[PDB]
């Protein structure tokens, strides 16, 4: 379910609401949908929706960058 | 035919009076004042054995050790240094390689190469900006103008040899001069911060922490950033005594966040100015004064400069204590680029060899100094990044479905929209929003990539798009 959030979330917020070629693999940074500026609001979502502690001392930035990446950081978090 | 830079007699004195000191951070590497001139010298050795005088150096190179010993190594040969953001696209640095047409690059290869083996030039510099046209438009940088820059600077800041400089910005930026140059004219120690580090708020901090930075400058939108992230905090930032702005208002609401997470006792500043003139407008904070401030001014210009504003008639105001006007800020003084390298820019071509230069910039003359109230042409400011509208509608116009291209702007407190307006050709296939991101990846830097599209059937245009109707050309289609 957290994958399907975060793209509606993307499509939603950053898109205003159109899904048209944005997946998992979308480099959000990139393609400038997501101003370097506002990462800390991805942050934030993430946190709040996936239930783990995201503590930014310690996790790589890197993992903001794409929807799978930020899938991929939530099942490293979930042990 | 000049005197000796200020600069590179500077750094001479430090590698001979303090050959220990530490003159630059970079990773886990540190360069004493010894290393680095000795290192310069051995490059300025290559280029004059090349033949090399009086010639453009492009520094194909990331943020580096290396980087910076060519940056002098250039003046100790009589050449000029080309700087390029080495983050951005191959294809736009090709661009400026073209447009600079330099006698020499430099790149990690030239540096492999080397490895394995009386002052003429008024310049030190040429910086490449965003062009209108799509060409870049080199500013070019007089010994005479950072001179002006750095002693006006160090007095302003107090910077001494116990100071710890970052360098967050690209070479290529003009807030480097202040971090690399006023750091060797005092023999303090710079934390060249890596592009993999710029935009990340957890290795800036430890960094900060780790170097104990005494003095911090950027644009707004990284320290804003620092501030989000609540990983800057009066503790682990205990050794900032200086912190300095530039490039785009910070918003006092978003000011009054960043306050709190600084030593109390640290001086906060906002430094004003384009490439054409680097920083020739200051303000230093009063944290009692900030409270009751709807803008943080730009302050006063330089000692040693002066300014005018024209006003909505064309009419020259000087710039007094007492004046109350809104007009475009004109700067006049010995920062002013002696003018554009390669392209000719009619508005400033009888301005610059005056030492005028037309900022584009529109300010209001208040109680409390300058206020920066907006810009005038199609000329903005991404996250503090200098970008042409032209420059992005040049590379539009080559998409193979497109007619014609315009763009216009939405701008909020630190947050900017570029919103694509284009018509297409008889026939073609609608071009969207992600497919036009990446198309525009391979040739232009992220935050020039718009956020928005819009398919008309027709741009408005005159006897040249006519800019004033897109906003509403967008409102009626959204
Ligand atoms: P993401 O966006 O991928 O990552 C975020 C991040 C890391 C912050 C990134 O965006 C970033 O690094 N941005 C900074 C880019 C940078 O370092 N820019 C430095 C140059 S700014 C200026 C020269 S200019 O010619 O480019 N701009 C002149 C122009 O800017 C406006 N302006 C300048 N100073 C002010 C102030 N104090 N207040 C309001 N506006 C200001 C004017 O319109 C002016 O004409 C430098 C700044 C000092 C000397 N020249
Ligand atoms: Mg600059």
């Amino acid at each position: 379910m957290l994958e399907s959030k975060l793209i509606n979330h993307i499509a939603t917020q950053f898109l205003d609401g159109e899904k048209d070629g944005l997946d998992s693999q979308t480099p959000l940074f990139e393609l400038n949908i997501v101003d370097s500026a506002a990462i800390f609001d991805l942050v934030d979502f993430l946190r709040q929706e996936s239930k783990v502690s995201i503590g930014m001392q310690e996790i790589h930035p890197a993992n903001f960058a794409t929807v799978q990446s930020m899938v991929a950081l939530v099942q490293r978090l979930k042990a | 035919t000049i005197s000796t830079p200020v600069i590179i007699d500077s750094l001479i004195r430090h590698a001979q009076r303090t050959p220990e000191q530490t003159a630059l951070l970079c990773g886990d590497q540190h360069w004493n004042y010894r290393q680095l001139v000795t290192r310069a010298h051995v490059m300025a050795s290559a280029l004059r054995q090349a033949g090399l005088s009086g010639q453009a150096i492009l520094l194909n190179l990331p943020k580096s050790l290396d980087a910076v010993a060519a940056i002098y190594a250039t003046w100790l040969s009589g050449n000029h240094y080309i700087p390029i953001d080495y983050s951005q696209p191959s294809s736009r640095i090709e661009r400026i390689i073209a447009a600079a047409a330099p006698a020499l690059i430099i790149d990690t290869a030239w540096l492999a190469t080397l490895d394995s083996q009386v002052y003429h030039n008024p310049i030190a510099a040429i910086l490449y900006t965003s062009g209108s046209t799509g060409t870049p438009k080199g500013v070019q940088i007089s010994h005479e103008m950072l001179g002006f820059f750095i002693q006006w600077a160090v007095r302003d800041t107090q910077l001494t040899a116990r100071d710890v400089l970052s360098n967050h910005a690209s070479f290529a930026f003009d807030l480097s001069t202040f971090d690399l140059f006023a750091s060797a004219y005092v023999g303090a120690a710079t934390w060249i911060i890596r592009e993999s580090e710029q935009k990340d708020c957890a290795a800036l901090a430890q960094g900060l922490q780790r170097h104990a930075v005494s003095v911090w400058y950027s644009v707004p939108s990284i320290l804003a950033m620092l501030e989000k992230s609540t990983l800057l905090n009066p503790t682990l930032g205990q050794s900032l005594r200086q912190v300095i702005f530039a490039g785009e208002p910070y918003p006092v609401t978003a000011l009054k966040r960043l306050l709190p997470c600084l030593p109390q006792p640290c001086r906060v500043s906002n430094w004003y100015g384009p490439t054409e003139t680097n920083v020739c407008v200051a303000y230093a904070i009063d944290r009692a004064r900030l409270a009751m401030l709807k803008q943080v001014p730009i302050g006063l210009p330089l000692e040693g400069l002066t300014a005018q504003l024209e006003d909505e008639n064309g009419d020259r105001h000087p710039l007094t204590a007492q004046l109350r006007l809104s007009g475009e800020l004109l700067i006049s003084g010995p920062c002013v680029t002696p003018g554009y390298s390669n392209v000719v820019v009619p508005r400033q071509a009888a301005l610059h060899p005056h030492q005028c230069h037309a900022t584009g910039d529109w300010v209001e003359m208040t109680p409390e100094g300058l206020v920066f109230r907006g810009r005038i042409d199609d000329m903005v400011k991404i996250n503090g990044y200098r970008v042409e509208l032209g420059e992005i509608e040049s590379v539009l116009h080559q998409h193979p479905a497109i007619d014609r291209a315009a763009l216009c702007v939405e701008l909020g407190d630190l947050r900017q929209t570029l919103i694509m307006v284009i018509s297409l050709q008889t026939g073609a296939v609608p071009p969207g929003l992600l497919e036009l991101k990446q198309f525009l990846q391979q040739k232009l830097p992220s935050y020039m990539i718009p956020n928005k599209l819009v398919i008309t059937e027709s741009l408005p245009v005159n006897a040249k798009v006519d800019r004033k109707q897109l906003a509403g050309v967008v409102a009626v289609l959204e």
